């Protein structure tokens, strides 16, 4: 089994358990292998990072949390990894480009 | 009052779905790409084997334990129930 | 209209009423109380 066959099976590994607090101690201790050396070979097959695409499942839970339901910023991010809206906030103007607020308005 | 008790005793007288393929049963997202994996491509091996290293194998986590066992509810399966004849000669992988 | 279903309607819920968030964690604290309890066959009324 090559390890693209790994990562393949990490795109459904995470797409049902995003609302779930989801640390890496747990994605490596159910994968069979290590805590640092699945960050390596994330490396070589899709271009991009693991601990922030993490994130940028949660910041798209977010904005999907936001334009069906009517549930608060400051608590969205209690189950997100984050223990206040202050950071929470911040990072949706570099993955998104906009407020946490101006989201729901622009239909 | 026995011996007056005594005087009165005379006057007080086949299934669609478990012949289906893991990936192709209508459940969640990581509920049916991680049984595939550890020799599981049917519904038939997964009730026929122990729970106490299917789940505690590093491909299954916690959340799991509720869908294999909302099959395992409905239709009457056990826990590591025997059946008569579950696998055809058409078995593959992904 | 219950006590008890504010503690059901969790702090998910409140905040995007317009016209406390700090202080009913006060107000919990005080008399023995917590905020978000998941709650079966409420309110039976």
């Amino acid at each position: 089994m090559s390890h693209q066959k790994i990562i393949q099976d990490l795109i459904a590994w995470i797409d049902e358990h995003i609302d779930q607090p989801l640390n890496i101690d747990v994605v490596a201790k159910k994968s069979g292998y290590s805590k640092w050396y699945l960050q390596r070979m994330f490396r070589t097959v899709t271009h991009q990072t693991l601990g922030d695409y993490i994130r940028q499942r949660r910041l798209l839970l977010a904005a999907v949390e936001l334009r069906t339901t009517e549930r608060p910023i400051f608590d969205i991010a209690m189950d997100l990894g984050y223990v206040s809206q202050q950071t929470f906030s911040r990072v949706f103007r570099r993955q998104f480009d906009r407020t946490p607020s101006d989201y729901r308005h622009r239909l | 009052a026995t011996i007056l008790a005594e005087q009165l005793e005379a006057f007080v007288d086949f299934d669609p779905i478990l012949l289906r393929p893991v990936d192709d049963l209508e459940l969640t997202v990581r509920s049916a790409n991680c049984l595939k994996a550890e020799a599981i491509h049917y519904i038939g091996d997964l009730v026929q084997r122990t729970e106490v290293e299917l789940l505690k194998t590093p491909n299954l986590g916690k959340k799991s334990l509720t869908e294999i066992k909302d099959v395992l509810a409905s239709r009457g399966l056990s826990l590591g129930m025997r059946l008569e004849n579950w696998p055809p000669a058409s078995i593959a992988d992904e």
